[PDB]
């Protein structure tokens, strides 16, 4: 009657390599796992399918493909149950596709366990993964009225227009589920370590205080040159007798002519903190 | 700003209005007033460089750089000319 | 046999006409569409930004907005802009 | 099963109403390790607060076992075990732990499990409970603003 | 009996090299391990030989687990010129050769073609030994021209193996001379218990 | 320049790995990367893993999968056809000597330079456990013979636009970025020091190998630690007549405009004044 | 007298000890380690008038063993001045 989506950190990013950043021309693939339906889903093991001209077909499906994948489960060490398949669409309003249901229809009477998630590559710009879920009734009141989502309250799932609305009649079809992400205990603090911002930068003493010969004199010409000019120009705004305040251009115009002078003063100030003094850790 | 991203509609620059909120005259011919982003610098606008917009929403996406130049019109240099003046 | 390519090929629409103007982000460039208004599509990293200089037909969806492939430079050889009749 | 495993786990904190036994509460926390299913994980942990009963401050050794976990169902009891003789006149140390842990996180689990000590220490004063968690309307977010009114209905209903 | 994999161990020392048989030695050992490959193909579905070289300075690979001879063929053409037998490391290699294996319902079945002689001693083979009654695998000791300018060393191998032939602890002995050296698979008990030909 | 650019998934899908079949106690997991690169500089992006097993007692105990293992990249082929493969990577806690000897049966199917990096189980130093080796041939001035040795470079993770805001919409807890960030970065070069410096506990450990019995002395590892003196310490007192005159030129600039940009902030009790004017109305 | 005027911060030789040991004029001295100097030896630059050999080694000089007790020590114990003095940087 109700369930509830939960995605580990490793089944999270693989496809979405090609799907997010890697074009259109989307692929699809198998997701495995183990859980207990009407309570909890779980993901662990992904791999995805070949791509063709046409892209999804029966190729994709047939499990020729598929019969060399489950050769290299037990091989690798890795290897679960069918938690169902996974796809991408750039961003349809209203029914995605029909052909990746019937696929769902063929492969649910032998799991029943199976869980369609489908990801949108376009507006996940945001860093967001579009929730998006496609299942056969569970334990049915969907034939006719039943409302999907345990905690019906929830959360609103936004998204656009139509298959907002469509949940009520069409709910044979359509099952909604909100997705939800977890990392166990290696998951979190350790992928952390060497992430953070930017990248880990392993080796820290490695600088630019050991590029500095020609350029020390350089950064004492930019934290002179540029900050004359903001001398005077903060003078030259402010000289202003009109005011009248109301609106005129106080959109920002005087940022440049009056504040942001003191954050370029701050901007040669922060590159001097940068290195600051003595960055050779004492010694002589 | 990332909810805009790829669908990039050119437009261009009419009046401000208020902080955050103006209108943005388009190449269709079509006046919209949107929403201004924060992030977007206020000072680099003129009414000549062009912006950009949504498909659906409309929406202005970000300010242009000094890179916005078109080659629509032909935005070039000369290069190693012939003549001589001599 | 040959139509029924065209019964797939219902999911890649019919794309529109477009030409790189200049370039402007490391791989997305300012290219304004002859079908229609300006507007700014995505790209893909099934081509290389050799071919995608300035003065070179592109490829542009309607709907996903991205640059599919790289198509040579076409001058629409009409009856008026090359004669049928040669020599 | 999800269905009676959940429920099993608040019949076991049950068993112990007092100042409890260390026995029962390591191995509730070995469990919690083994099971897949979320509600008998948190199940494990709602039950440690049942097991000790006006333990209060000799109950830390526990509170700081849970708290150190970076999984969101073994953040219970880091409140209601806390606070319990603590009705009327409170201590303010009791509510500075459960400040920093609460503003730092925005996760559903950590910032409501301590909201449930928060109506404990205001029956002090009715007319101060719209002020210590004031702050919790004046912002804009779903989590935030819905631990508002939780002390309302204690000590102003 | 059943589904089995075979694990083909082969011998590139110089005795495999040259014409002591009054034939051919190496050229026909492509079509004569081909053949056997062959045999166990058509008996049943599932076949797939390791090809593990135990000589030419430390054990070696050449071919892997492969349903054709093709990717067999890779390891037949290139043949290292030097080295002799090493027993005891390359067999810890098929020891653990015995556990990469796809399904439990694939038994394993160690084929070993012996061309020189070794220098390894026998107790350190028997505790070794002990691994294929764990795994319930069976043996196969395929030894030409050692047993003539030396004596067995794999004997005593078998001792500790020793079970019943619905099992495993299948000793091999072929004896060179004038005859086909397809032949030799005649005087084998591998080519009997068999209803094609 | 040539520097590998690891993603951090191969880093994850070796994590899982290591938990099913148990992977750990000097236990080798081989795997093999991915990549398009005609060019020196190296980009490691998609990876696989090889069913491999080892001895602890015995070295040279090896098996490998040639065109078993390589199905994968078949798979993989029709998904995407521009990477190949461009090298391996191995586990190495102790650093097996087993690749030393052969570089060709990895290079036979890898028709980029050899590279071979090191996924330990553990990875949880705060310094940079990652490293890279390039196997040429490089003449050794020990004594003994020039062959095929590692060669170290620098390695690093990958970021990309599907990974980006995925990990950090999984963390979203600590971040911290801004000017303040000196003070971690900092700390960490001292760590770094402090990191090297438990490395220099093992050099301390290297003389007592030598202690020990019957273990030789490295040429090349005396060569580096001969200069620690005559490079960089009272040698450098005659250049710090002029060296400290150049730190206080960044504080003399520094300090006299600091407390001018922060004077524009007078306004608050400006606009404070006027809210008592506008009480009127209030 | 390359081992000998390596000591702590002695990088400088004079013509003293090296026109003895040799037995060969100061004149010649000069021009005959310059031949040795091209082979790697060492980069200084030998002055005249000062009577002073500025001397930058590049010379890997092998065969340790006698100073890696004191030379690993002070690779440790100087090193580790560093380590006490950057406690006090904990506080951020």
């Amino acid at each position: 009657t109700k369930e509830t989506v939960y995605i580990s950190s490793i089944a999270l990013l693989k496809m979405l390599k090609h799907g997010r950043a890697g074009v259109p021309m989307e692929v699809m693939g198998l997701m495995l796992g183990e859980f207990v339906d009407d309570y909890t889903v779980n993901v662990v093991d992904v791999f995805a399918m070949p791509q063709s001209g046409t892209g999804v077909s029966v190729e994709a499906v047939d499990d020729v493909f598929q019969a060399k994948m489950m050769d290299m489960l037990k091989q690798t060490g890795r290897d679960q149950m069918v938690v169902g398949w996974y796809h991408s669409h750039p961003g349809f309003g209203c029914w995605l596709s029909s052909v990746d249901v019937n696929t769902q229809k063929s492969f649910e009477q032998l799991n029943s366990r199976a869980v369609a998630v489908v990801v949108d590559p376009i507006q996940s710009v945001k860093g967001k993964v579009v929730i998006d879920a496609f299942r056969l009734i569970d334990t049915g009141a969907l034939i006719n009225n039943l409302e999907p989502r345990q905690t019906t309250s929830n959360t609103g799932l936004l998204n656009k227009a139509n298959i907002q609305a469509l949940i009520h009649g069409l709910n044979r079809h359509y099952y909604s589920l909100n997705i939800d992400y977890h990392k166990t205990a290696k998951e979190t603090k350790m992928l952390m370590n060497l992430h953070k911002e930017q990248w880990q930068s392993g080796l820290k003493m490695y600088d630019y205080e050991e590029k500095e010969e020609s350029n020390l004199a350089a950064t004492k010409s930019m934290v002179k040159i540029a900050e004359q000019y903001s001398k005077r120009i903060e003078e030259e705004k402010e000289l202003t007798e009109e005011e009248l305040k109301t609106r005129y251009v106080g959109r920002q115009d005087p940022k440049k002519h009056l504040s942001e002078t003191a954050d370029e003063t701050l901007e040669n100030n922060i590159v001097s903190v940068l290195t600051a003094g003595v960055n050779s850790v004492a010694i002589k | 700003k990332r909810i805009q991203s790829v669908p990039l509609v050119i437009g261009q620059f009419l009046e401000p209005i208020d902080q955050n909120t103006g209108i943005v005259s388009s190449t269709t011919g079509m006046s919209y007033v949107v929403r201004i982003l924060s992030t977007l610098d206020r000072e680099l606008l003129k009414p000549s460089m062009s912006v950009a917009l949504h498909r659906h929403s409309n929406a202005l996406v970000d300010i242009l750089p000094p890179d916005s130049d078109s080659s629509i019109s032909v935005m070039g240099e000369n290069e190693k000319p012939d003549v001589t003046y001599a | 046999d040959k139509t029924e390519n065209d019964i797939k090929a219902l999911q890649s629409i019919g794309q529109l006409i477009g030409e790189v103007m200049k370039e402007l982000s490391e791989e997305k460039y300012i290219v304004k569409a002859s079908s229609g208004p300006r507007y700014i599509v995505g790209v893909r990293n099934s081509v290389d930004r050799s071919k995608l200089k300035k003065g070179v037909r592109v490829t542009l969806d309607i709907t996903t907005l991205t640059i599919m492939r790289i198509l040579p430079r076409e001058t629409d050889p009409l009856v008026y802009n090359m004669t049928s009749f040669e020599q | 099963s999800a269905t009676s495993g959940e429920a099993a786990a608040l019949g076991m904190g049950l068993c112990m109403l007092g100042t409890g036994k260390p026995e029962a509460i390591h191995d509730m926390f070995t469990y919690s390790q083994e099971t897949q299913h979320g509600n008998i994980t948190r199940g494990l942990a709602v039950g440690l607060a049942l097991i000790n009963y006006g333990r209060q401050e000799l109950a830390d050794d526990l509170i700081t076992k849970m708290l150190a976990s970076d999984e969101s169902l073994l953040r219970y009891g880091g409140a209601f075990t806390i606070a319990l003789a603590y009705a009327g006149t409170g201590n303010n140390s009791a509510v500075k732990r459960l400040l920093h842990v609460a503003v730092s996180d925005s996760n559903d689990d950590v910032r409501r499990a301590a909201v449930i000590a928060l109506g404990f220490v205001l029956l002090r004063d009715y007319t101060t409970v719209p002020r210590i968690v004031q702050l919790l309307s004046k912002s804009h977010n779903a989590h935030v603003r819905c631990g508002t009114a939780f002390a309302l209905g204690i000590a102003c209903a | 009996m059943v589904l089995e994999a075979t694990v083909l161990v082969i011998d590139n020392s110089e005795y495999s090299r040259n014409g002591d048989f009054p034939r051919t030695r190496f050229e026909a050992q492509i079509d004569s391990v081909e053949f056997i490959f062959q045999a166990k193909r058509n008996s049943n579905p599932e076949n797939t030989v390791g090809l593990i070289s135990g000589a030419g300075a430390n054990p070696r690979v050449l071919s892997t687990f492969t349903a054709e001879f093709g990717k067999i063929l890779a390891g037949l053409h290139d043949t290292q010129i030097e080295g002799k037998l090493h027993m005891a490391t390359a067999l810890q290699i098929a020891q653990l050769t015995l556990k990469h294996r796809q399904n439990k319902v694939q038994h394993q079945r160690i084929v070993a073609f012996v061309c020189s002689p070794i220098s390894d001693s026998r107790d350190e083979l028997i505790r070794l030994a002990k691994t294929l009654k764990k795994n319930n695998v069976a043996v196969d000791i395929i030894n030409f021209g050692e047993i003539e300018q030396n004596t067995e060393l794999l004997d005593e191998f078998i001792a500790a193996v020793n079970n019943p032939q619905e099992e495993t602890s299948h000793l091999l002995t072929v004896t060179p001379g004038p005859r086909l050296l397809y032949e030799n698979i005649a005087s084998s008990p591998i080519i009997l218990e068999e209803g094609s030909s | 320049h040539e520097k590998v650019t690891i993603a951090p998934l191969v880093l994850l899908s070796a994590l899982d790995h290591y938990e099913r079949t148990q992977t750990k106690e000097n236990k080798r997991c081989v795997g093999v990367i991915l990549g398009d690169a005609n060019s020196s500089t190296i980009r490691v992006t998609n990876s696989f893993a090889l069913p491999f097993e080892e001895d602890e007692k015995n070295s040279d105990v090896w098996f490998l999968d040639h065109n078993y293992i390589e199905n994968m990249n078949e798979m993989c082929k029709k998904i995407n056809a521009k990477e190949k493969l461009i090298g391996w990577y191995h586990s190495g806690p102790k650093l097996r000597a087993s690749d030393l000897k052969i570089n060709e049966l990895f290079k036979k199917y890898t028709q980029n330079n050899p590279l071979l990096l090191i996924v330990d189980v553990k990875q949880q130093g705060v310094g940079l456990p990652t490293d890279a080796y390039v196997a040429i041939e490089q003449v050794k001035d020990d004594g003994t013979s020039t062959e095929k040795t590692f060669l170290h470079l620098p390695c690093t993770i990958e970021a990309e636009e599907a990974e980006e805001i995925g990990v950090e919409h999984l963390l979203r807890d600590v971040r911290d970025q801004a000017a303040g960030g000196l003070s971690i970065r900092l700390t960490n070069q001292l760590k770094s020091l402090k990191g090297l410096q438990s490395k220099l506990k093992d050099v301390v450990e290297y003389l007592d190998k030598v202690i020990n019995k019957e273990l030789p002395i490295n040429h090349t590892i005396l060569g580096k630690l001969q200069d620690v003196f005559n490079l960089l310490n009272n040698l450098q007192k005659a250049l710090t007549v002029k060296t400290n005159d150049e730190l206080m030129v960044i504080y003399i600039s520094n300090l006299v405009r600091s407390i001018i940009a922060f004077d524009d902030l007078i306004e608050n009790k400006i606009q404070n004044k006027k809210i008592q004017e506008q009480r009127v109305k209030d | 007298l390359i081992e000998t005027v390596f000591v702590k911060n002695i990088r400088m030789l004079s013509f003293e000890d090296i026109s003895k040991a040799t037995h060969l004029p100061k004149d010649n001295v000069e021009h005959l380690v310059m031949r040795a100097i091209s082979l790697g030896l060492l980069k200084g630059s030998i002055d005249q008038v000062n009577e002073l050999v500025t001397i930058s080694w590049v010379q890997p000089r092998i065969i340790s063993g006698d100073q890696i007790t004191k030379m690993k020590d002070r690779l440790v114990e100087w090193n580790d001045q560093v380590e006490k003095l950057g406690k006090k940087m904990e506080a951020r």
